[PDB]
């Protein structure tokens, strides 16, 4: 390097920082990815039970 | 599917009335006929042991 004009310096290199982040939730596998083809999904439910059965 | 169903609700039923015994009576939900207090039956009476938690 070189201070002004006529002067001379010691050079020490460089510093470099990075921000923080986090990956908490993709190291638990949690979800689960499908590739599809458009941009319209359908899902269907299906619910079932019992009943009563009084005296007869 | 009917016939699971139909399993279902002959389970919840036993689960029920074995409940109902406990209490001292008889489970017989829509028939008058068949319905008895067991206390009364064979003459007893229900003793309460009450407990008091806010002391």
């Amino acid at each position: 390097m070189q201070n002004g004009d006529f002067q001379i310096l010691d050079y020490t290199g460089l510093i470099s920082t990075m921000p923080r982040v986090d990956t908490l939730l993709q190291s638990m596998n949690l979800f689960t990815e499908h590739f599809g083809r458009t941009t319209v999904a359908r899902i269907e439910r299906l619910d079932d039970g019992a009943g009563d059965i009084k005296a007869v | 599917r009917h016939m699971a169903r139909i399993r279902r609700s002959h389970a919840i039923l036993k689960s029920k009335a074995m409940y109902a015994a406990l209490k001292g009576t008889s489970w017989s939900p829509d028939d008058p006929v068949s319905d008895y207090n067991y206390y009364d039956v064979w003459g007893a009476t229900q003793t309460t042991a009450d407990v008091d938690f806010t002391k």
